[PDB]
């Protein structure tokens, strides 16, 4: 950003600082929060298993570390909709159990795990 | 020009297309309470627990919301469970498609016009519906149909209703050449069949030309999708109006938490953060209200939504204006951004003339009446015709039906009717 | 109105949306249904009554051989409607609540 | 917070109302300007007009 | 101090304003001309007077 002599901060559209002028060097620092989110648990009913998945939505598991073990425990798996932990990632595609997100869905199956796959919308049928 | 023996029929008709525009879903969102109102102070966090619940009631309601978001979609849109697909020849009888079946030459399969909506659609705002968070506790998440998967939705409903007809919609799909289909919605409005395969490529002109000026009218206005526009605007409006509440005073001293805390003693700055608090607490509760009111206007539209695509679209309607202007012939759907647009396809009358009528003809001492039309005069003769479409033929036993004397009928006339019978019997 | 309760009035007179009303009856009555899908298409009343007839699955036949009957009957039925409107106050419970 | 109050109030019996507004155009639409065959939709027994 | 209170409620009721407008010529507007009726009134017999 091109800030004129005279100003020192730049605000935003609901007037958020967003860049500011380092005094003793002049140069520019762009601003940006850290991440932040909420936590999801899928779990199938305590009936069948104790078992769980965890979702992190919304944020790059670059640094999910910051319980500990379902933080890099058998898998840290990228989706759009935030990073889950725990689950597999299959290639067959079949009907949503639990909806994750984005297009993804997971379910509770085969030794039992827990899946992660692309939700089908149907068979195909030429006529 | 009324008179009582007086009646006027259509001699032409025009096939016209129109367009109708409605809203489905709008954004999900999620907030959180305690970084809201009042973030990395632990000291407001202990003042602020002495409300309770609050907090969790919001995110429930907002909970909610974003679940009937999804909800919505599914209903309007899943409503065939095969994914049909139209066969590479496309000899249909003269119709061209072309404008509206999907075009395997772009990243996403979508159609022109679907392309065009995609296009005219423009949110002033950047960043607002991979990063999605906001400045203060305020998310926003993504829905669980991709704009990939809506349109093979919308494939699969195009091919099966022209290669399948109405039949797809009741059991499994049964094919049928699209001339003969068409014969048949002839025959639903009244018409005989015999109009069309008479009348062929003047009709399969007449519907190019209107997807034509569609599609003009689509790329040449720009306020054509004001419905669906105004929901993104009002969604931006309001969490701005959100951010914005947190640089007011409330009567408090300052409304930066950090300069109350950094500036008094622990027994007068309790007094202000209160306040502050109260504030902000209430913004919240007024928010989530109108939140829950919004929604609940966009869940009728889309009852109507999926009312009209089981209707129109998977079958012939009879409700009149429910799909369009005129008598209906069928439907196409297509997508856009947060909607969906649905294509009419219906049947007008044109050149209508005048004519003298009568309700019954006494012939032998015998009221004859006709079976399925009307009795016409074009001045010295006298025939009987369909109602919608003039088209006139001899009088015969074949077309009538008997039904007493006539010295009862307000109205009746004398002609002669001709019996098919009568010149075999004499002619041989 | 006296702290800043102000009502506004309607932009629709009560004279349009009677003429509105009236040439809705004069189309219905002179032209039946055909006025709603085009053009207005002029008809008897007796023969649009016959085919309305016909429409709920009775023979046309039986229309014009009672055709007077009928008639008498509709006007009875008018008349009892204005007589009941006319006397009680009740029936208008719907927009008087609102 | 009386206007508060006051306005909510409002907005629920607009949506209320606008819901029967949209009836009646549909009752206009298919009682008066064709005959329908819905039951009890136009009156009890079967539509003439 | 109190922020955006007043605009948020004038707006909410000029929203109603107009939306009763919208509803009545939904209702009653379906008509392109202005039909009338002729001057003899020989309807078959029946009365609409
Ligand atoms: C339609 O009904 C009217 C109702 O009154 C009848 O004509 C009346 O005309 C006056 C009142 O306007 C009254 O003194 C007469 O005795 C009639 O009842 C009539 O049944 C019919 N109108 C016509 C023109 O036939
Ligand atoms: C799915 O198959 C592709 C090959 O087509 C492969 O590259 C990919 O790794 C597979 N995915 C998984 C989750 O095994
Ligand atoms: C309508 O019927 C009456 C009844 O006899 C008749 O006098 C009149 O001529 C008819 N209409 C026309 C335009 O002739
Ligand atoms: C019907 O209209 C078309 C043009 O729209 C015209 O070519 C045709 O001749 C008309 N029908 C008759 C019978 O003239
Ligand atoms: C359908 O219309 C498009 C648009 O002009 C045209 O390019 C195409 O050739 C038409 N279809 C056929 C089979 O000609
Ligand atoms: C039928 O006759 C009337 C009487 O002159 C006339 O006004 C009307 O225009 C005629 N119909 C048509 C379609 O021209
Ligand atoms: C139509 O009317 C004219 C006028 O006299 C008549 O000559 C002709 O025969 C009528 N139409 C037919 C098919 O006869
Ligand atoms: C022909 O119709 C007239 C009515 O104008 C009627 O008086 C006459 O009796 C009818 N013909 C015969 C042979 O009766």
């Amino acid at each position: 950003k091109k800030f004129l002599p005279f100003q020192q901060f730049g605000r935003d559209i609901a007037d958020t600082t967003d860049a500011v002028r380092d005094p003793q060097t002049l140069e520019i620092l762009d601003i940006t929060p850290c991440s932040f989110g909420g936590v999801s648990v899928i779990t199938p009913g305590t009936n069948t298993s104790n078992q769980v998945a965890v979702l992190y939505q919304g944020v790059n598991c670059t640094e999910v570390p910051v319980w500990r073990v379902y933080s890099t425990g058998s898998n840290v798996f990228q989706t759009r909709a935030g990073c889950l932990i725990g689950a597999e990632h299959v290639n067959n595609s079949y009907e949503c159990d639990i909806p994750i997100g984005a297009g993804i869905c997971a379910s509770y199956q085969t030794s039992q795990s827990i899946i992660a796959y692309t939700m089908s919308l149907g068979a195909e049928n030429s006529v | 020009a009324y008179s009582n023996n007086s009646i006027a029929i259509p001699t032409n008709f025009t096939i016209s297309v129109t367009t109708e525009i409605l809203p489905v879903s709008m954004t999900k969102t999620s907030v959180d309470c305690t970084m809201y109102i009042c973030g990395d102070s632990t000291e407001c966090s202990n003042l602020l627990l002495q409300y309770g619940s609050f907090c969790t009631q919001l995110n429930r309601a907002l909970t909610g919301i974003a679940v009937e978001q999804d909800k919505n979609t599914q209903e309007v849109f899943a409503q065939v469970k095969q994914i049909y697909k139209t066969p590479p020849i496309k000899d249909f009888g003269g119709f061209n498609f072309s404008q509206i079946l999907p075009d395997p030459s772009k990243p996403s399969k979508r159609s022109f016009i679907e392309d065009l909506l995609f296009n005219k659609v423009t949110l002033a705002d950047a960043g607002f519906i991979i990063c999605a968070q906001k400045f203060n506790g305020l998310t926003v998440l993504p829905p669980l149909l991709t704009d990939e998967m809506i349109a093979q939705y919308t494939s699969a409903l195009l091919a099966g209703t022209i290669t399948s007809g109405w039949t797809f919609g009741a059991g499994a799909a049964l094919q049928i050449p699209f001339a003969m289909q068409m014969a048949y919605r002839f025959n639903g409005i009244g018409v005989t069949q015999n109009v069309l395969y008479e009348n062929q490529k003047l009709i399969a002109n007449q519907f190019n030309s209107a997807i034509g000026k569609i599609q003009d009218s689509l790329s040449s206005t720009a306020s054509a999708l004001g419905k669906l526009q105004d929901v993104v605007n009002q969604n931006a409006q309001a969490l701005n109006t959100l951010v914005k509440q947190l640089s007011s005073n409330f009567g408090a001293i300052s409304s930066v938490l950090n300069d109350i805390l950094s500036r008094l003693d622990p027994p007068e700055a309790e007094v202000q953060i209160d306040r502050l608090i109260t504030g902000r607490l209430q913004s919240l509760q007024t928010y989530v209200t109108q939140q829950l009111i919004r929604a609940a206007e966009i869940r009728a539209s889309a009852n109507l939504a999926a009312t009209k695509m089981s209707e129109c679209v998977l079958g012939q309607s009879k409700r009149v204006d429910f799909c369009g202007k005129g008598y209906h012939l069928m439907s196409f759907p297509q997508s856009a951004p947060h909607g969906v647009v649905f294509l009419h396809v219906t049947y007008v009358p044109a050149q209508e003339k005048n004519f003298t009528t009568a309700p019954a003809i006494c012939h032998d001492g015998k009221a004859h009446f006709p079976r399925e039309g009307v009795f016409v005069s074009n001045g010295t003769h006298w025939f009987v015709t369909q109602r919608n479409f003039y088209e006139p033929q001899i009088i015969t036993t074949d077309n009538t039906f008997v039904s007493g004397n006539c010295d009862v009928v307000i109205g009746i006339v004398n002609n002669t009717v001709y019996d098919p019978l009568q010149p075999e019997l004499d002619s041989f």
